[PDB]
């Protein structure tokens, strides 16, 4: 019934707001607080390992917030632990990527980082200009679409709950959860006249895989670098 | 999508 779907929309959006890491209003407020050339040079002077270690810590914290989000979705804690881990492993980094658009300012093409906004040059020490440029382009595309907070909530909830992920054991429970979330999101998009917004989303699987790969690389080779 | 992410997830899940 319509009331149940409205309540599911409310609950998903509430959980997302609870686990969104940074409130969108604070991001918009800090938009005016931009790194000075001295601070950008400071970040560019860091070693590749120092900068990658910081970025990987941030990505890990974001993955933890996405796990917290999943845990607050009705029915996800009913799935067996194996299915929970399969779903999180397969979708959490994509959800991090989606979330990152909230901290992107298309006007000046800067992103929030460690308290202030800075352009792409902040990451000169990462030596992965291709991946950095690609993730900035992805965030730019999502910002251009004016993806709202409720839309991010519902789309990420559906990114996580996917019954087609290889490894699932209880495919029917996951199917039912995904179907209820699809109903909720469809009703929301109809209310807002945003039905076609999903055909315009760009791909994100490759970027998320590369980010997870860098995180794993840093975990692995930590004995050959400083504490 | 790999073992390190799975470690993070297993830690944060329990
Ligand atoms: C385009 C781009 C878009 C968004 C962000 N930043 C946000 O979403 C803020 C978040 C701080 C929140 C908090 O502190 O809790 C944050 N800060 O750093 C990171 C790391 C650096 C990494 C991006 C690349 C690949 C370029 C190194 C993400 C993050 C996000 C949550 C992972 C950045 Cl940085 C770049």
């Amino acid at each position: 019934s319509l009331t149940e779907i409205e309540h599911l929309v409310q609950s998903v959006c509430k959980s997302y707001r609870e686990t969104c890491q940074l409130r969108l209003e604070d991001l918009l407020r800090q938009r005016s607080n931009i790194f000075s050339r001295e601070e950008v040079t400071g970040y560019q002077r860091k070693s590749m390992w120092e900068m990658w270690e910081r970025c990987a810590h941030h990505l890990t914290e974001a993955i933890q917030y996405v796990v917290e989000f999943a845990k607050r979705l009705s029915g996800f804690m009913e799935l067996c632990q194996n299915d929970q881990i399969v779903l999180l492993k397969a979708g959490a980094m994509e959800v991090v990527l989606v979330r990152m658009c909230r901290a992107y300012n298309a006007d000046n093409r800067t992103v929030f980082f460690e308290g202030k906004y800075g352009g792409m040059e902040l990451f000169r020490a990462l030596g992965c200009s291709e991946l950095i440029s690609s993730i900035f382009d992805f965030s730019h595309s999502l910002s251009a679409l004016h993806f709202s907070e409720d839309e991010i909530a519902l789309y990420t909830a559906l990114v996580l709950i996917n019954a087609h992920r290889p490894g699932l054991q209880e495919k029917r429970k996951v199917e039912q959860l995904q179907y209820n979330l699809e109903l909720a999101f469809h009703h929301h998009l109809c209310k807002t006249h945003r039905q076609s917004i999903l055909a315009k989303l760009p791909p994100a699987g490759k970027l998320a895989s590369l980010c997870s790969q860098h995180v794993e690389r840093l975990q692995i080779f930590q004995h050959l670098h400083p504490i | 999508t790999n073992m390190g992410l799975e470690a993070i997830i297993r830690k944060a899940l329990m």
